[PDB]
């Protein structure tokens, strides 16, 4: 069928590339539907819900059945805070910063922000914990790179302010999340492993400062740790990058501070 | 014919509405980009041609 | 923030200071950007020079495009 | 510098994980190998175990027939010199029969028959394995979405070698297995339908395949970012919204105006990837069928200056 | 005009330039210093380029083309009509790129995450740059790079790779469509199963990364986990880029000749050069 | 009643006949419009 | 053919009516197209020089 | 068997329904096919 | 006009005077590209003609 | 003009002063290469 | 025209605005560019003409 | 009462009048621009 | 009495007074150029 | 009395003052070297 156009230059190909155009259009249209499951319908900077909702409408609900018997989700549906956020509006005009009232890393705004998940463990296809210390895990042990246990820990101000005295590991995954770190008053916090910098002699945390260690929210069980304290710890060691600026002695940032 | 009302209770009536307003859209557009691409039937080009507007 | 020993620059009056601390906000800003574009210079540069060493004009491509 | 999560830090290693056993036959599963230290720098260093069910065996017999099929070719054109066929291995082919046998069985063994041979083979391979995809999500219960992303690619790879030979009514067509003499086939395709480049599905095909790139370098580069909060466990996020998916929705929000969840950025990652496949595939159909020179078809379509 | 969580993360903080002077958003978008740059950039690329539709006489959008300055016009500058146009459309585009690439460290820095993505984004803009900067200074014109249009950046890419032959047989070329086809196999992979975990069968509960493991290790024996199937789209896609980049960049400037002469090396090795049958025998 | 939408059957019945008075009069309009088009100029 | 109805209890009628409506749409238009390609029965075509448009 | 979960009469009443629409466009669809066999018949 | 102001109720000052030095910038900067293209209103190039400049 | 000043009643000065003196650089660069983009003008193309 | 108003009630100004700044801009942009397109209507290139600036 | 913005309705039709204003002065400007360009050049 | 900024009707009009101030100062400059192009090079 | 800044209306006098001092000394450095280029190499 070369050269058969049912009308002007219109042929098989013109067809093609035009029913694809349609079919793009459909599948950006469901791909935007998708995609608007989590945080609509869209609020004001005050909470109510704000008069543009986009062109987009919101797709019908979908449950999905938590395995081990969580429960279940149904997305789009009603969800909050279900959390006091420490932010005081800095314009009445929308589209501006919130300033934190308090101390942002303890309030848990901004960069150093947590959210309200399960306070229960994460769970393995097994249902055992996902998340374990190594000490716990059965045949689990270090196999390859520079062993963190007994190292120091150093702040971001240059300051020992612990040691590493156990790593938590995934155990489907067998990759380390948390490094648990005693302080100098005998009490233990956890590290994201993706926030530390395992060295030859001491284990760098940039995020924080010594003397912010102490804050870290800590986990009420030794043994396991649920969603929620992970979401509090990783929101206060990442919260220290932009809130622990000031005690970070990074030489550039001393230089530019000279300057400006 | 009597019972087609049924329908509204199997077809969201919204999305319905939303489909086929695209739907006669595009169905439209679709015929009369057919009658201009003919040389026939194009009636900016039979305009012309009836008041001699090429020349 | 530590206190300056050299104390000279401390006899000029204030508004000649507010000047000079404006003056200097504009120059940072230009002179990073000045650095930006110089940097910037000194890489077209350093390509230009290694073009240079190659044998870019015993055997050169013939135009990719039309010319316009 | 700050640790970017691109290579572990450290490894630990644990029991061998065996895996799930929600349908699977757990005697047609293999034993766990080796532990591979190199792997686990980057992901998980555990190897197997392996499934080896009926549709693994039919895969794993048909595909080694065809890479023995066109291994015993390339020793034959290489007068089974061993140096030589070192030597020539990227220029070795096998090609498909002559034009003049048409779609017949009959062109002779050394010119086209031993092509036809292993090309059976191959499709049973690339058959039963997505056989073998399929009835793997099957027994773990999860969905066919891994089915029906190779069956996008089964589409473009059977047009190639199947569906467009048949069409155009010659073997011919098809391509030849060697690494060079498809790279030439591939030259030779564009040259023939002048200038594949304004077939306007290779474009698309070409712009989802760039999008693939940009969207896996995208989603990559955000969970790695966001993988100080756990981002990386992305079935939790789905299940259990925690700050690293909020952190991600709203970095592409207050970047480019929009953004996905945890969930559809992988529908975007999958749509974006059986695309240039399924597009791929209908513009190598309609080149020659329907098109038999794209400048001019582009030409007459406005998308080439003359004309 | 925020999502449901939204309101928490938007702080002061985190700007590179300007402090709190731009530090609002727009609707959803984040402005900032770089923002507003990457606005002013792109709405002046964008105009050119219609102005230049004007000055080029054709309103059709594929037949849109900004050609770069001729060969003879070397590394200076052009008359706009004739290049020059080009010229103000690539500083503008090199603009917008960095400006954006600064506007989402900015981004990451008000979130506290890391910088992998406007780190990922630097090696787009590089290839770039390669192929309208550091390629043509190189060869010492301006008309070695690509026009700015539709389909005649097509015929840029056409013709540059018709110079040298089939350009398949560019060894980087060959390694850089390794890595794009490999991480598009590894794209349609990674949201297959993780649409297939969190979108099973009917009626059965939502799978674990358990599960995902399982199948992929039951599929290929291995299976690289969640963060490492992050790390290697990453990877792959920089790595491509890298490569092509790469490729164009020993293109015209260390090689000249067909590639195919290229990979002539391994077929002249002293010891099986002259050693008759075979393809090159 | 399925009701896979929620409708009783009462607003089943007044959405579908408000529906057919709207499409009633596409048609109409589609009908005029194909009448002046065969008079003036016919396609069979 | 009287029992066809139990058809309903193994598919789901909103599906199948959505399946029906595409595939009815794209059926007859490519019908209409193939028509239209083909110099016969290409009515625009028929018309034009039954008339003498051309 | 009852995969869509009707009851009997549901699923009679949404079969009588559907072969109303059915017969409906079936006998448009004739009386097309036999307009166009009159105007040109393809046999 | 005399309730003009009231623009001043609705949009902050910060981002309108920000849009509109953007906006201010960007068309001036396009109106003088505009002039430059064209051979005619070239200023430069209406002064090398002048002064005899391009050979 | 006599109520210009309390523009710095709605910008901060110092990050003005900062984006200002970056706007002033960039818009020398930018006349300055405009100037070399014409034939006449162009001060750096010194020939024989 | 007497209960128009009530869009207000409907379209939030700020957003209403800023639509349709950003449509009257670019309107008029695409107008402008459109008759500068054209050989007639060009005013840049009529001026020249009329008073004879292409020599 | 609908309320979507939140804005009343003597709030409303206070916004409607100065933005009719606006759009009517804007208008005029328009149409004497019309008029100028057709008086030194008609496209009609 | 509609408030989005948080402007009082006297603090809108001040700063509207000054921004037309500015809006003038710089359509007078404007005019002047203009002028001064058009005697350079008429356009009409 | 708007105060986005924090800074005062004398403040932002003194302030406006000395911004506006160094943009005429900038401004006349301009000039005199626009002076140069014209008799330099005039472009009118
Ligand atoms: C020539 C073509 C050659 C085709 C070769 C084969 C290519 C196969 C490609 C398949 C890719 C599938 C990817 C995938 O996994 O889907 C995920 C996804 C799976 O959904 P799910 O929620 O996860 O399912 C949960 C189940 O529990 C679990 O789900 P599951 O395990 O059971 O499987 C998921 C589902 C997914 O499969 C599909 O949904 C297929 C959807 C259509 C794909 C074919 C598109 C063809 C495009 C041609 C365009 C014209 C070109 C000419 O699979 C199926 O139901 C059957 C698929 C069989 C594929 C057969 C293809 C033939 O697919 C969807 O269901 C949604 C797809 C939405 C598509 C929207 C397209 C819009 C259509 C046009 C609209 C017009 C609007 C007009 C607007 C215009 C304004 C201007
Ligand atoms: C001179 C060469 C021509 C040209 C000729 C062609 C031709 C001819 C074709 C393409 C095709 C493609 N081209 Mg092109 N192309 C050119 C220039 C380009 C440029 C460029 C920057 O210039 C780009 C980016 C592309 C990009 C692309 C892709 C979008 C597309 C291939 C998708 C794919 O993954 O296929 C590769 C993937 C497959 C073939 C699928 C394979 C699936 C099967 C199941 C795999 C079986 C594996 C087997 C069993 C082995 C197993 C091993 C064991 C596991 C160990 N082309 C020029 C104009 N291009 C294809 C296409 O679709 O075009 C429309 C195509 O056929
Ligand atoms: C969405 C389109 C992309 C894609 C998708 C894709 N490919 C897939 C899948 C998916 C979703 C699978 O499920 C399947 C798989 O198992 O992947 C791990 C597969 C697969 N894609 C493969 C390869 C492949 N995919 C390619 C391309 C792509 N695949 C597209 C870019 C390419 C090229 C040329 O670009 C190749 C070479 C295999 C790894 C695998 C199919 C394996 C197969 O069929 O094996 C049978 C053959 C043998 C066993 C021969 C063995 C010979 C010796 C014993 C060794
Ligand atoms: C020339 C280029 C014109 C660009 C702008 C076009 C605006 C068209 C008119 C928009 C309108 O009436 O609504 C204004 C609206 C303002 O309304 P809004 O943003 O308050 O919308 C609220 C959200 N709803 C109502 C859906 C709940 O602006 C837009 O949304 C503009 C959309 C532009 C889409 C561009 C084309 C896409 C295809
Ligand atoms: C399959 C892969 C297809 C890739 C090609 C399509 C990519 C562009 C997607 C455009 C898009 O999603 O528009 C949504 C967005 C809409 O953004 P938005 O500003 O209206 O906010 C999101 C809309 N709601 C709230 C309804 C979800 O489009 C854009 O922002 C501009 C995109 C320009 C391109
Ligand atoms: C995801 C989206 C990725 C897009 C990249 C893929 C490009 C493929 C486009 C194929 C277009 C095509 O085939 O043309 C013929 C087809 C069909 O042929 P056609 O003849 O009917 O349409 C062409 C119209 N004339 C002849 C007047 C030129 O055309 C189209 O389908 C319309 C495509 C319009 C594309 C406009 C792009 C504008 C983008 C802004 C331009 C800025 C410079
Ligand atoms: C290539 O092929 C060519 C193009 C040549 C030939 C074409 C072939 C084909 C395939 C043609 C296809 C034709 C078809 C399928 C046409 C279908 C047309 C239909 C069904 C049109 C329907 C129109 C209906 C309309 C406009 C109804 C409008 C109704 C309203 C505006 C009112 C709705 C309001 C309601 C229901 C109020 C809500 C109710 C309550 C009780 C609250
Ligand atoms: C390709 O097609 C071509 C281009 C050839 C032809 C073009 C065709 C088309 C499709 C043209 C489109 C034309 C249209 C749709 C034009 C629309 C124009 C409109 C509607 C313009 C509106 C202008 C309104 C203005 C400028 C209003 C300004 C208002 C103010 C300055 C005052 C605002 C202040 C208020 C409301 C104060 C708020 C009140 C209180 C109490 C707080
Ligand atoms: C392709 O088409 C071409 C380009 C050829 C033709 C172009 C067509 C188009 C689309 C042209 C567009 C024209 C338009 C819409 C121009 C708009 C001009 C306007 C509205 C200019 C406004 C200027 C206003 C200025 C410069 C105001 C300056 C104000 C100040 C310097 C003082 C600011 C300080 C204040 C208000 C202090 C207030 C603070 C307190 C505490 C009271
Ligand atoms: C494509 O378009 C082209 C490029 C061809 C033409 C370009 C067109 C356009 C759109 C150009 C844009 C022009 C604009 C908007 C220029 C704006 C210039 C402004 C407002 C400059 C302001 C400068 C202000 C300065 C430098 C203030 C400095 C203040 C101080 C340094 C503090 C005071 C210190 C003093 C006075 C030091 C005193 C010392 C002694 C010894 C007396
Ligand atoms: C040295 O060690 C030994 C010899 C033992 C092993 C070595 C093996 C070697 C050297 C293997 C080399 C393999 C290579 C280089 C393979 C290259 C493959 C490539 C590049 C393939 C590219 C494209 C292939 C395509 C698109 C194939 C498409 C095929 C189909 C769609 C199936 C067609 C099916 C047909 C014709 C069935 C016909 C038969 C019947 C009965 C109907
Ligand atoms: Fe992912």
């Amino acid at each position: 069928m070369v050269g058969v156009t049912a009308f002007g230059n219109f042929d098989l190909a013109s067809l093609a590339i035009y029913s694809f155009w349609i079919f793009l259009a459909g599948l950006i249209y469901y791909l935007q539907t998708e995609n608007m499951r989590e945080g609509y319908p869209l609020e004001n900077e005050d909470g109510t819900p704000a008069a543009n909702q986009g062109p987009f409408p919101l797709p019908k609900p979908k449950t999905f059945i938590l395995p081990h018997g969580r429960g279940t989700l149904t997305v789009p549906g009603p969800e909050s805070e279900d959390r006091p956020i420490a932010l005081a509006r800095t314009a009445v005009s929308e589209g501006f910063p919130h300033a934190p009232t308090g101390d942002p890393m303890k309030d848990g705004v901004g960069p150093a922000s947590w959210v309200a998940r399960r306070d229960l463990p994460e769970l393995d296809g097994h249902g055992h914990n996902k998340i374990k210390p190594m000490k716990a895990a059965a045949g689990f042990h270090v196999s390859a790179g520079k062993n963190p246990i007994g190292l120091p820990v150093r702040g971001c101000d240059l300051e020992i302010a612990g040691k590493v005295v156990d790593i938590w590991v995934d155990i489907p995954e067998q990759m380390a999340r948390f490094l648990e770190v005693e302080l100098k008053d005998g009490s233990t916090r956890l590290l994201p492993m993706q926030m530390v910098k395992v060295q030859s002699n001491r284990v760098h945390v940039n995020a924080l400062s010594s003397d912010l260690f102490a804050g870290i929210p800590t986990i009420k069980s030794p043994t396991e740790v649920t969603l929620l304290e992970e979401d509090k710890i990783c929101g206060y060691v990442a919260g220290g990058l932009m809130y622990a600026a000031p005690k970070r002695k990074s030489v550039v940032a001393a230089m530019l501070a000279e300057y400006a | 014919m009597s019972k087609f009302y049924k329908i509204w209770m199997i077809f969201d009536p919204r999305r319905v509405f939303v489909a086929q307003g695209v739907f006669l859209f595009l169905l439209a557009v679709m015929i009369h980009l057919i009658l201009l691409s003919t040389p026939s039937y194009n009636w900016l080009e039979i305009s012309a041609a009836k008041y001699n507007r090429v020349a | 923030a530590d206190k300056t020993i050299f104390n000279d620059h401390l006899n000029t009056n204030p508004k000649t200071n507010l000047r000079l601390w404006v003056a200097f906000q504009m120059m940072k800003g230009a002179g990073w950007a000045g650095g930006v574009f110089f940097g910037t210079l000194l890489l077209i540069g350093f390509f230009r020079v290694v073009g240079r060493m190659l044998p870019i004009q015993e055997n050169q491509a013939p135009a990719p495009n039309i010319t316009g | 510098a700050e640790y970017q999560n691109i290579f572990s830090q450290v490894q630990v290693r644990g029991p061998a994980d065996l895996g799930m056993t929600e349908d699977v036959n757990l005697a047609n599963r293999s034993g766990v190998g080796p532990f591979s230290t190199l792997l686990g720098w980057f992901g998980n260093a555990q190897l197997g175990p392996i499934y080896l069910g009926s549709l693994g065996v039919l895969s794993l017999f048909s595909g080694l027939m065809w890479f023995f099929t066109i291994g015993i070719w390339f020793w034959y054109q290489a007068g089974w010199n061993p140096a030589v066929f070192l030597r020539d291995l990227f220029f070795f082919s096998l090609e498909p029969p002559a034009p003049e046998y048409g779609l017949s069985f009959a062109a002779p063994l050394k010119e086209g028959g031993l092509w036809l041979i292993a090309s059976f083979f191959m499709f049973v391979a690339v058959w039963s394995w997505w056989g073998r995809t399929y009835l793997r999500a099957q027994a773990l219960g999860m969905g066919k979405h891994t089915a029906w992303a190779f069956l996008s690619a089964i589409w473009l790879w059977m047009v190639l070698g199947f569906i467009r030979p048949i069409l155009m009514g010659s073997w011919s067509e098809a391509v030849p297995y060697g690494i060079f003499s498809h790279l030439d086939w591939t030259n030779n395709f564009s040259l023939v339908h002048g200038n594949l480049f304004y077939n306007p599905f290779h474009g698309l095909s070409i712009a989802f395949l760039y999008g693939s790139a940009l969207l896996f370098a995208m989603h990559g580069a955000t969970i790695l970012a966001v993988s100080r909060f756990g981002g990386e466990r992305e079935l939790e996020q789905i299940a259990d919204r925690g700050t690293a998916a909020e952190r991600a929705a709203l970095f592409w929000r207050w970047t480019m105006g929009f953004n996905a969840t945890m969930e559809g950025i992988h529908r975007w990652a999958i749509w974006m990837a059986v695309l240039v496949t399924l597009t791929g595939g209908i513009g190598i159909l309609l080149s020659g069928t329907v098109v038999d020179n794209w400048y001019v078809w582009g030409q007459n379509h406005g998308m080439a200056p003359l004309n | 005009a925020l999502l449901s969580f939204e309101r928490k993360y938007r702080v002061p903080g985190g700007t590179l330039v300007g402090g709190n002077l731009f530090d609002f958003w727009v609707g959803p978008f984040y402005v900032g210093f770089f923002g507003v740059a990457t606005f002013f950039f792109a709405a002046l690329g964008i105009i050119l380029i219609a102005w230049s539709a004007v000055l080029q006489g054709t309103w059709n959008p594929q037949l849109i083309s900004v050609y770069p300055p001729a060969l003879e016009y070397g590394l200076g500058g052009a008359p706009l009509a004739k290049g020059g146009l080009w010229q103000i459309i690539t500083i503008c585009a090199t603009g917008a790129f960095v400006s954006w690439a600064l506007r989402e460290v900015e981004i990451c820095r008000k979130l506290g995450i890391g910088y992998h993505i406007p780190f990922a984004f630097a090696f787009a803009i590089l290839a770039y740059l390669t192929l309208v900067l550091f390629r043509p200074v190189m060869m010492g014109a301006w008309g070695y790079a690509f026009p700015y249009g539709i389909w005649t950046h097509l015929d840029w890419v056409s013709n540059t790779g018709y110079t040298y032959g089939n350009f398949h047989y560019n060894p980087a070329h060959m390694i850089a469509i390794s890595f794009f086809f490999t991480n598009a196999l590894a794209l349609a992979l990674h949201g297959a199963l993780v649409l297939s975990a969190a979108n099973p069968e009917k009626g059965k509960e939502m799978r674990t990364p358990d599960h995902e493991d399982t199948f992929f290790r039951d599929l290929v024996g291995y299976s690289i986990g969640t963060l490492g199937i992050h790390r290697l789209g990453l990877l792959l896609s920089l790595s491509a880029v890298f490569f092509s980049a790469l490729c164009m960049i020993i293109t015209g400037t260390i090689w000249f000749d067909q590639w195919v002469d290229w990979w002539q090396w391994w077929v002249k090795l002293p010891w099986w050069a002259n050693i008759p049958g075979g393809i090159n025998g | 009643d399925l009701g896979y939408t929620g409708l009783t059957d009462e607003q089943a019945q007044e959405l579908h006949s408000v529906y057919m008075s709207g499409l009633w009069l596409f048609s109409a309009v589609a009908i005029v419009a194909h009448l002046a088009v065969y008079i003036w100029r016919p396609w069979f």
